[PDB]
Protein backbone atom coordinates (compact mmCIF):
# COMPACT_ATOMS: atom_id res chain seq x y z
CA UNK A 1 0.00 0.00 0.00
CA UNK A 2 2.95 2.50 -0.49
CA UNK A 3 5.29 2.82 -4.01
CA UNK A 4 8.53 3.48 -1.87
CA UNK A 5 9.84 3.33 1.60
CA UNK A 6 11.29 6.53 2.00
CA UNK A 7 15.13 7.02 2.35
CA UNK A 8 15.17 7.19 6.79
CA UNK A 9 15.66 10.46 7.65
CA UNK B 1 41.63 -18.87 -34.86
CA UNK B 2 41.74 -15.77 -31.93
CA UNK B 3 39.52 -17.52 -29.96
CA UNK B 4 41.13 -21.26 -30.37
CA UNK B 5 40.83 -23.08 -26.80
CA UNK B 6 38.19 -20.44 -25.61
CA UNK B 7 34.79 -22.49 -24.47
CA UNK B 8 31.81 -20.16 -24.45
CA UNK B 9 28.41 -21.01 -22.45
CA UNK B 10 25.28 -18.03 -22.32
CA UNK B 11 22.88 -17.28 -19.60
CA UNK B 12 20.15 -14.74 -19.92
CA UNK B 13 20.86 -14.12 -23.17
CA UNK B 14 17.74 -13.65 -25.41
CA UNK B 15 17.14 -16.59 -28.42
CA UNK B 16 18.64 -13.88 -30.94
CA UNK B 17 21.65 -12.87 -29.56
CA UNK B 18 22.58 -16.33 -28.32
CA UNK B 19 21.97 -17.44 -32.19
CA UNK B 20 24.74 -14.43 -32.84
CA UNK B 21 27.37 -15.04 -30.03
CA UNK B 22 27.33 -18.74 -30.78
CA UNK B 23 27.98 -17.79 -34.48
CA UNK B 24 30.61 -15.35 -33.81
CA UNK B 25 32.27 -17.00 -30.92
CA UNK B 26 32.69 -20.10 -33.26
CA UNK B 27 33.99 -18.47 -36.45
CA UNK B 28 36.36 -16.66 -33.89
CA UNK B 29 37.42 -20.45 -33.13
CA UNK B 30 36.03 -21.38 -29.80
CA UNK B 31 33.65 -24.00 -28.90
CA UNK B 32 30.21 -23.44 -27.53
CA UNK B 33 28.20 -24.84 -25.08
CA UNK B 34 24.31 -24.74 -24.93
CA UNK B 35 24.72 -26.76 -21.25
CA UNK B 36 27.26 -25.52 -18.90
CA UNK B 37 29.82 -28.23 -18.50
CA UNK B 38 33.19 -28.89 -17.21
CA UNK B 39 35.23 -27.36 -19.90
CA UNK B 40 33.09 -23.50 -20.42
CA UNK B 41 36.04 -20.83 -19.77
CA UNK B 42 33.88 -18.08 -20.40
CA UNK B 43 29.87 -17.53 -19.63
CA UNK B 44 28.23 -14.69 -21.17
CA UNK B 45 25.90 -13.51 -18.86
CA UNK B 46 22.53 -11.05 -18.99
CA UNK B 47 21.50 -11.25 -15.40
CA UNK B 48 23.13 -12.78 -11.97
CA UNK B 49 20.02 -14.42 -11.12
CA UNK B 50 19.98 -17.94 -13.22
CA UNK B 51 21.18 -21.22 -12.23
CA UNK B 52 24.54 -21.22 -14.53
CA UNK B 53 25.80 -17.60 -13.31
CA UNK B 54 25.23 -19.18 -9.71
CA UNK B 55 26.82 -22.19 -10.63
CA UNK B 56 29.92 -20.20 -11.88
CA UNK B 57 29.83 -18.04 -8.76
CA UNK B 58 29.65 -20.76 -6.63
CA UNK B 59 31.84 -23.66 -7.85
CA UNK B 60 33.57 -22.62 -10.94
CA UNK B 61 35.56 -19.47 -9.47
CA UNK B 62 37.82 -19.94 -12.45
CA UNK B 63 34.92 -18.95 -15.12
CA UNK B 64 35.42 -15.47 -16.39
CA UNK B 65 31.97 -13.49 -16.26
CA UNK B 66 31.30 -11.55 -19.67
CA UNK B 67 29.05 -9.13 -20.97
CA UNK B 68 26.82 -9.62 -23.72
CA UNK B 69 28.62 -7.26 -25.81
CA UNK B 70 31.99 -9.32 -25.74
CA UNK B 71 31.67 -11.17 -28.50
CA UNK B 72 29.97 -8.70 -31.12
CA UNK B 73 32.39 -6.34 -30.39
CA UNK B 74 35.31 -8.54 -30.91
CA UNK B 75 33.97 -10.15 -34.01
CA UNK B 76 33.22 -7.03 -35.73
CA UNK B 77 36.94 -5.67 -34.97
CA UNK B 78 38.46 -8.55 -36.41
CA UNK B 79 36.31 -8.59 -39.45
CA UNK B 80 37.62 -5.57 -39.29
CA UNK B 81 40.96 -6.36 -40.01
CA UNK B 82 41.90 -4.30 -36.79
CA UNK B 83 44.87 -6.70 -34.90
CA UNK B 84 43.23 -8.20 -31.83
CA UNK B 85 45.27 -7.47 -28.74
CA UNK B 86 46.64 -10.55 -26.87
CA UNK B 87 43.77 -10.24 -24.51
CA UNK B 88 41.44 -10.34 -27.41
CA UNK B 89 39.00 -7.50 -25.10
CA UNK B 90 38.10 -10.10 -22.51
CA UNK B 91 39.51 -7.45 -19.50
CA UNK B 92 37.31 -4.38 -20.90
CA UNK B 93 33.88 -6.43 -21.23
CA UNK B 94 33.78 -8.19 -17.98
CA UNK B 95 30.16 -8.10 -16.80
CA UNK B 96 30.28 -5.33 -13.78
CA UNK B 97 30.20 -7.50 -10.87
CA UNK B 98 27.13 -5.55 -9.47
CA UNK B 99 25.36 -5.94 -13.10
CA UNK B 100 21.78 -5.12 -12.57
CA UNK B 101 21.99 -5.29 -8.63
CA UNK B 102 19.50 -2.28 -7.09
CA UNK B 103 21.17 -2.23 -3.64
CA UNK B 104 18.73 -0.63 -0.96
CA UNK B 105 20.27 -0.13 2.86
CA UNK B 106 18.63 0.29 6.34
CA UNK B 107 19.46 1.02 10.00
CA UNK B 108 22.80 1.71 8.95
CA UNK B 109 24.58 5.02 10.13
CA UNK B 110 26.60 7.90 8.44
CA UNK B 111 29.58 7.82 6.55
CA UNK B 112 28.81 3.90 6.31
CA UNK B 113 25.90 4.66 4.21
CA UNK B 114 27.81 7.23 1.75
CA UNK B 115 30.84 4.84 1.62
CA UNK B 116 28.43 1.87 0.35
CA UNK B 117 26.50 4.22 -1.93
CA UNK B 118 29.93 5.05 -3.43
CA UNK B 119 31.19 1.17 -3.80
CA UNK B 120 28.07 0.12 -5.44
CA UNK B 121 28.20 2.73 -8.11
CA UNK B 122 31.90 1.81 -8.57
CA UNK B 123 31.14 -1.96 -8.71
CA UNK B 124 28.33 -1.34 -11.60
CA UNK B 125 25.34 -1.20 -9.43
CA UNK B 126 22.22 1.16 -8.69
CA UNK B 127 21.88 2.36 -5.50
CA UNK B 128 18.21 3.17 -3.94
CA UNK B 129 18.29 5.47 -1.55
CA UNK B 130 14.37 3.95 -1.50
CA UNK B 131 13.00 0.83 -0.98
CA UNK B 132 11.21 -0.25 -3.95
CA UNK B 133 9.55 -3.22 -5.64
CA UNK B 134 12.52 -3.66 -8.21
CA UNK B 135 15.23 -3.11 -5.50
CA UNK B 136 17.15 -6.85 -5.46
CA UNK B 137 19.33 -6.29 -2.18
CA UNK B 138 18.41 -4.66 0.93
CA UNK B 139 21.66 -4.22 3.19
CA UNK B 140 20.23 -4.30 6.82
CA UNK B 141 22.08 -3.56 9.84
CA UNK B 142 19.19 -5.49 12.10
CA UNK B 143 16.32 -7.12 10.88
CA UNK B 144 13.71 -4.76 12.18
CA UNK B 145 12.18 -1.63 10.65
CA UNK B 146 9.76 -0.04 8.00
CA UNK B 147 12.62 -0.94 5.06
CA UNK B 148 12.90 -4.58 6.32
CA UNK B 149 9.35 -5.39 6.72
CA UNK B 150 8.43 -4.48 3.27
CA UNK B 151 11.44 -6.17 1.77
CA UNK B 152 9.63 -9.22 3.67
CA UNK B 153 6.34 -8.53 2.12
CA UNK B 154 8.05 -7.67 -1.32
CA UNK B 155 10.31 -11.39 -1.47
CA UNK B 156 13.37 -9.11 -1.58
CA UNK B 157 16.72 -10.20 -0.60
CA UNK B 158 17.45 -9.24 3.07
CA UNK B 159 21.30 -9.48 3.53
CA UNK B 160 24.26 -8.19 5.69
CA UNK B 161 26.65 -5.73 4.38
CA UNK B 162 29.43 -8.70 3.92
CA UNK B 163 27.43 -9.74 1.05
CA UNK B 164 28.61 -6.52 -0.52
CA UNK B 165 32.30 -6.69 0.13
CA UNK B 166 32.85 -9.94 -0.60
CA UNK B 167 30.63 -9.67 -4.30
CA UNK B 168 32.97 -6.96 -4.39
CA UNK B 169 36.00 -9.07 -3.53
CA UNK B 170 34.57 -12.21 -6.07
CA UNK B 171 33.94 -9.85 -9.06
CA UNK B 172 30.72 -11.50 -8.99
CA UNK B 173 27.00 -11.45 -7.07
CA UNK B 174 27.41 -13.94 -4.31
CA UNK B 175 23.47 -15.45 -3.88
CA UNK B 176 22.05 -13.99 -0.46
CA UNK B 177 21.70 -16.85 1.62
CA UNK B 178 25.04 -16.89 2.58
CA UNK B 179 24.61 -13.55 4.19
CA UNK B 180 21.55 -13.91 6.14
CA UNK B 181 21.41 -11.96 9.89
CA UNK B 182 21.40 -13.84 12.63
Amino acid sequence: GVMTVPNTP
Amino acid sequence: KPLKGFVICCTSIDLKQRTEISTKATKLGAAYRSDFTKDVTHLIAGDFDTPKYKFAAKSRPDIKIMSSEWIPVLYESWVQGEDLDDGLLVDKHFLPTLFKCRVCLTNIGQPERSRIENYVLKHGGTFCPDLTRDVTHLIAGTSSGRKYEYALKWKINVVCVEWLWQSIQRNAVLEPQYFQLD
